[PDB]
């Protein structure tokens, strides 16, 4: 099926703080209200980073495989979750086609919704929230993990009842920041007039009035190329 | 260990290592056998020992005596095409020396190996692993490689008696970042105790300045590092220690 | 051929955003400057396309100006 | 146009001879944007 | 000095096989391609087959596919195997070196000759 | 397709060229298909003459030229008194395989 | 300054890489202009 | 056909295959050195 992202997926750009100002940035985000894939577990593509969310209470979502062939060809990247521990591990694994060498890294260390951002050396951010199909609310995301590592990323499946894939693109945010320093609100810079009048006037409230935003400017659409009438051939004849 | 190791990679699989989350001290490599070209980009030599970098990317490979000129951001070339293009604004250290007494052997050494066919100029730190067969020919090869049908990979033949230009030359590319990342490697400069309500001079992690340092009461969330001010100023630190 | 032809620049111009204060209501009206309509409730004015308005007959004393006499305003 | 905003990064990377032509790209950025405030104070009092 | 070098037994019965080696110095197999020719005993000489610089082996057409021809590139050994003679197949083999990078596109140089005689 | 055929014969006084055609099956040999010469000594020793179908090889005295003189393949040697006893071979590069000549036996005086 | 006028002409004839000097040399003079342009406006204004 | 150049020049011989084949850049012979010569380094094409 397919749902709508309604405000999620703000995650902290970098590692500063700031307190009570409205900061504008430009990263890779989820776009507001755009088009989440919600799926019931087949390989789904990595376009430029991956938001996935999932709200389970058996915890039947358990890890991630993420790699270019996800074969032993090729070097793939493997999250699981034990009760014992969570296992980070890159290797040139052998994946079973139905999921259920050479190594070189480990690392170890409904009313439940998990987020997640995947993107790319590989960064993980997450959030586990109290939930009551994705809901209106707005949390931002603290980083998790950074894995320096590196590695060639094109595809990835879920190692497994429901689940949301939604694919990240370059967007400008404006990210209002509380006292404490958590992001309280955001700005999407270009999804409508009215967002785009808001981040112009580096503002959360616009005033009556009329306000300059943009440039319209339409492009060219094909080349023309023209020369004198051809004649006089030289004879080689 | 990446100095003094032996057994170097060839160029077109030009080996990188990672190295973070250790004091380095550069100023002793800096203190050199002779090295060929100490080089650096970006950067004052002297001054390396001071530094704090997110991570050390350091490249490994053997090259051609002579041709250790190709190594630089804005230079052309078979070996910055069709085996590494150091970007643009890079931020690093060349370091070359060379390696006749033990990568060239009697004879002509000829594991060594280097390209010389591609379609297009490498990408910035591109690694064209892969040794399909080169279409150099107008016609398709699809497996031959007859007169006009060529093969990507060639050896070098380092012997002894070649040119003083051709002898083997040891390369190592030490790319820095510069970044403001918790800077995991650093020079070896001592720490110091802290004083607090008085102007004083101060550097954290490389970050540097002069002001009067007092205890905050802002709440900090474990992932932050420092804060900032409402025009790009810094406000307040984590002290590392 | 023995021919003449003008040339013309490609259309550009400012788009403003006519807002009631976001109090009010989050709608929002756009006028592309200068522009013939056709290219971008399309109204032509002189002052450019005016685009998600509505233009009554009547005349009210003016609440947001736009140009060469024309306002726009929040109303029922 | 110089590689960073702070002048302390600058003086603490380059050396001397050298960096010489990124403070001077600094001075004239920033020269200029104080001449422009100053002149935008100067026609702000003339209305005041 | 550039040089080839090839040995082997040699002597060999009707129907049972024997392997002809050619090792080389001066040069590398990745440089260059390696091509085989065969001398019987006053008549003219013939092609047998060459190894591509980079793999890939081509044998001769009429030749069968009954036999097989190896390489070392670390130490620079080359091995071509012969997996049953007939008394027509008496010789004198010879290993050569090809440089289809080089100008000089034919042949450069040739084995030193070993005699391979039926009974 | 396949004929390869040499003069088997040639013998040149010193101080005249002489020049020794080689001819193929598919008419006037072009470059495409390269051409070799190797000399054969008495010895079993071999050695290349010609190459690329215009080239000479390299250690082998200018004296001998080797070119497509005429519609097929062909070399030229200069009179030498005493080092030209020796068999000649021409080379051509069909699509798949090389074919060898017949050899050419010289005799000087 | 700059070896010519025409940006496209700069950019399709010199090299990408120094191509950067003579564009920040058309860059500062054309900003110069405007801003010379902008304060004459703001000084008429105040006039009228 | 891209290019154009001063002037063309023109050299028209007949020639057998052998002379042909003689007629080329660098290429020695009879009619090479005697019945046409050219400059081996200068640019050429020969329509035969
Ligand atoms: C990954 O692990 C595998 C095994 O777990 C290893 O691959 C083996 O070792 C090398 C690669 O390091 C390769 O063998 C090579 O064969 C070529 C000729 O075919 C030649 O250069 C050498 O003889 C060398 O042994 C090959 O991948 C494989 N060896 C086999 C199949 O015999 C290796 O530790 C890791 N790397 C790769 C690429 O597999
Ligand atoms: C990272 O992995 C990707 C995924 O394999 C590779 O980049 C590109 O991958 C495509 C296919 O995903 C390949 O090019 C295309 O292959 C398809 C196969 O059907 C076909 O339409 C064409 O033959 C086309 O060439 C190719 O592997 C690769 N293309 C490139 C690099 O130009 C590659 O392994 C990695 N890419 C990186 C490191 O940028
Ligand atoms: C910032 O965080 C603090 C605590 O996490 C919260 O604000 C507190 O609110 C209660 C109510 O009076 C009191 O404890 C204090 O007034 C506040 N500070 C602290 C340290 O407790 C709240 O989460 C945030 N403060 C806001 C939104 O004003
Ligand atoms: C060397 O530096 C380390 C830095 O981690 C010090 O280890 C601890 O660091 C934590 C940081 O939160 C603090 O609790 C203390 O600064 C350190 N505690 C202990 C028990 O060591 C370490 O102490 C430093 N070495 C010395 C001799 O002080
Ligand atoms: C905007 O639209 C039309 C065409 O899209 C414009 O083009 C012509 O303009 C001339 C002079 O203004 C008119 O006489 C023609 O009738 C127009 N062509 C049409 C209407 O097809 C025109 O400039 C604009 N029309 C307005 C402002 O009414
Ligand atoms: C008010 O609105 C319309 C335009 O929005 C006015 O313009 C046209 O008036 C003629 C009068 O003969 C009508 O036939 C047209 O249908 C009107 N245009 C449109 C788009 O409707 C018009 O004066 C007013 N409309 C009324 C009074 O019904
Ligand atoms: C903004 O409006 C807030 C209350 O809204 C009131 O009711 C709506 C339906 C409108 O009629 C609006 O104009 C009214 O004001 C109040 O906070 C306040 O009145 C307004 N101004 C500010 C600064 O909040
Ligand atoms: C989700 O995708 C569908 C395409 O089937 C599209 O019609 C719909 O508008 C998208 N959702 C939103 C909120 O735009």
């Amino acid at each position: 099926a397919y749902t709508n992202s309604f405000t999620r997926g703000v995650y902290y750009p970098d590692k500063v703080f700031r307190s009570s100002v409205l900061h504008s940035t430009q990263d890779l985000f989820l776009p507001f209200f755009s088009n989440v894939t919600w799926f019931h577990n087949p390989v789904l593509p990595f376009n430029d980073g991956v938001y996935f969310a999932s709200t389970e209470k058996s915890n039947i979502i358990r890890g991630w495989i993420f790699g270019t062939t996800l074969d032993s060809k090729t070097q793939s990247l493997l999250i699981v979750n034990n009760a014992t521990n969570v296992v980070i591990k890159v290797c040139e694994f052998q994946f079973c086609n139905d999921p259920f060498n050479n190594c070189t890294f480990e690392y170890v260390s409904f009313k439940n919704l998990r987020e997640f951002v995947f993107k790319n050396y590989f960064k993980i951010y997450s959030k586990h929230t109290p939930i009551n199909d994705l809901p209106q609310g707005f949390s931002a995301l603290e980083p998790l993990v950074d894995l320096p590592i590196g590695i060639n990323i094109t595809r990835f499946q879920t190692l497994l009842a429901a689940y949301y894939v939604g694919y990240l693109q370059p967007r400008t945010f404006l990210l209002k920041y509380n006292e404490n320093g958590t992001i309280t609100d955001a700005v999407d810079c270009a999804l409508d007039p009215l967002s785009e009048t808001k981040c112009t006037l580096k503002s959360f409230t616009v005033e009556k009035g009329i306000y300059q935003t943009s440039n319209f400017r339409v492009q060219p659409t094909e080349s023309i190329v023209r020369f004198p009438n051809i004649t006089n051939l030289c004879p080689f004849g | 260990e990446v100095f003094n190791a032996t057994r170097f990679a060839s160029v077109y699989a030009w080996n990188r290592k990672r190295i973070s989350n250790c004091v380095a001290d550069y100023s002793v490599l800096y203190n050199s056998a002779s090295f060929s070209t100490f080089k650096c980009y970006g950067v004052s030599p002297t001054k390396l020992n001071d530094l704090c970098f997110t991570n050390v990317y350091a490249d490994s490979f053997v090259i051609r005596g002579d041709e250790v000129r190709q190594i630089a951001p804005g230079q052309t070339g078979k070996i910055a095409d069709y085996n590494y293009k150091l970007p643009d604004d890079f931020t690093g250290c060349v370091i070359a020396w060379n390696s006749n007494n033990l990568d060239s052997k009697v004879g002509g050494n000829y594991n060594y190996l280097y390209r010389l066919f591609r379609k297009s100029n490498l990408k910035p730190f591109e690694r064209d692993i892969s040794t399909e067969i080169y279409q150099a020919g107008s016609t398709p090869c699809n497996g031959v490689e007859g007169f006009n049908c060529y093969f990507p990979l060639q050896s070098y033949g380092f012997q002894p008696t070649n040119g003083v230009g051709y002898q083997p030359y040891r390369v190592v590319v030490l790319s820095f970042e510069l970044l403001h990342a918790p800077a995991t490697v650093c020079g070896p400069k001592k720490s110091t105790n802290l004083v607090k309500n008085k102007c004083v001079n101060f550097n954290f992690n490389g970050l540097t300045g002069t002001g009067v340092l007092t205890e905050s009461n802002k709440k900090f969330l474990p992932f932050q590092q420092f804060g900032r001010d409402i025009a790009d100023t810094t406000d307040a630190v984590r002290d590392p220690q | 051929t023995l021919e003449i032809l003008d040339i013309t620049p490609c259309s550009f111009g400012g788009v403003s955003v006519i807002t009631p204060g976001t109090n009010t209501s989050n709608q929002v009206a756009v006028l592309y400057q200068d522009v013939n309509c056709t290219e971008v409730n399309v109204f032509q004015t002189r002052a450019g396309c005016l685009i998600g308005a509505e233009h009554v007959n009547n005349s009210y004393e003016c609440d947001i100006p736009i140009g060469a006499g024309i306002c726009a305003s929040y109303q029922t | 146009g110089a590689i960073s905003s702070v002048l302390n990064d600058i003086l603490s990377r380059l050396d001397p001879p050298e960096a010489e032509v990124q403070i001077d790209r600094l001075i004239t950025g920033r020269l200029q944007s104080l001449q422009t405030y100053v002149t935008q104070q100067l026609i702000r009092a003339a209305e005041i | 000095q550039v040089q080839l070098k090839q040995s082997g037994p040699g002597l060999v019965a009707p129907s049972q096989s024997l392997s002809i080696t050619c090792t080389v110095s001066g040069f590398s197999l990745i440089n260059y391609a390696i091509s085989w020719v065969r001398q019987p005993p006053g008549k003219g000489l013939e092609w047998l087959g060459v190894i591509w610089t980079g793999g890939g082996t081509n044998y001769n057409s009429a030749l069968k596919s009954r036999l097989s021809i190896s390489k070392d590139n670390s130490k620079s050994q080359v091995f071509l195997k012969m997996n049953s003679l007939q008394t027509d197949d008496t010789a004198r083999y010879y290993c050569a070196r090809k440089d289809y990078y080089g100008r000089y596109y034919g042949m450069d140089y040739w084995g030193q000759g070993t005699s391979v005689t039926v009974s | 397709q396949a004929v390869v055929t040499q003069e088997s014969a040639l013998t040149t006084s010193p101080g005249e060229t002489v020049t020794l055609t080689c001819r193929s099956s598919t008419g006037a040999v072009t470059t495409s298909n390269y051409a070799n010469w190797v000399q054969e000594k008495p010895d079993h020793l071999f050695t290349g003459l010609i190459g690329g179908t215009n080239n000479r090889a390299p250690g082998v005295p200018a004296r001998f030229s080797g070119s497509l003189i005429g519609d097929k393949a062909a070399l030229t040697i200069t009179g030498a008194q005493t080092e030209d006893e020796a068999i000649y071979f021409c080379a051509l590069w069909y699509n798949n395989h090389w074919v060898f000549g017949g050899g050419t036996k010289l005799t000087v005086l």
